[PDB]
């Protein structure tokens, strides 16, 4: 259940969480609402030199969005940061 | 299988932590 991220998250220093929580609002800087869509995370790729298909940005985001919205939110942006980091333990 | 961007290009693309040149990873 998303109890192990709560723990995850709980455990964190608030230092750990100001450097996400930084990192998310430049993440929005493609979004005025505050929402990161795949208009933001297009940006980012570019930037990396990756240029693929929307249709895969959309994907991508279904993989790691539970609700399948197709948008990140703060609270999702954490737990895949902290997924992520973790898929590396 | 070839995944992209599995951390560290992204951890240099914004702040979050410098990481040094590696995680864990050997070389
Ligand atoms: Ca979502």
């Amino acid at each position: 259940m998303d109890d192990i991220y709560k723990a995850a998250v709980e455990q964190l220093t608030e230092e750990q969480k100001n450097e996400f929580k930084a990192a998310f609002d430049i993440f929005v800087l493609g979004a005025e609402d505050g929402c990161i869509s795949t208009k933001e995370l297009g940006k980012v790729m570019r930037m990396l030199g990756q240029n693929p298909t929307p249709e895969e940005l959309q994907e991508m985001i279904d993989e790691v969005d539970e609700d399948g919205s197709g948008t990140v939110d703060f609270d999702e942006f954490l737990v895949m940061m902290v997924r992520c980091m973790k898929d590396d333990s | 299988r070839r995944v992209r961007i599995s951390a560290d290009a992204m951890m240099q693309a914004l702040l979050g932590a410098r990481h040094k040149e590696s995680l864990d990873l050997r070389a």
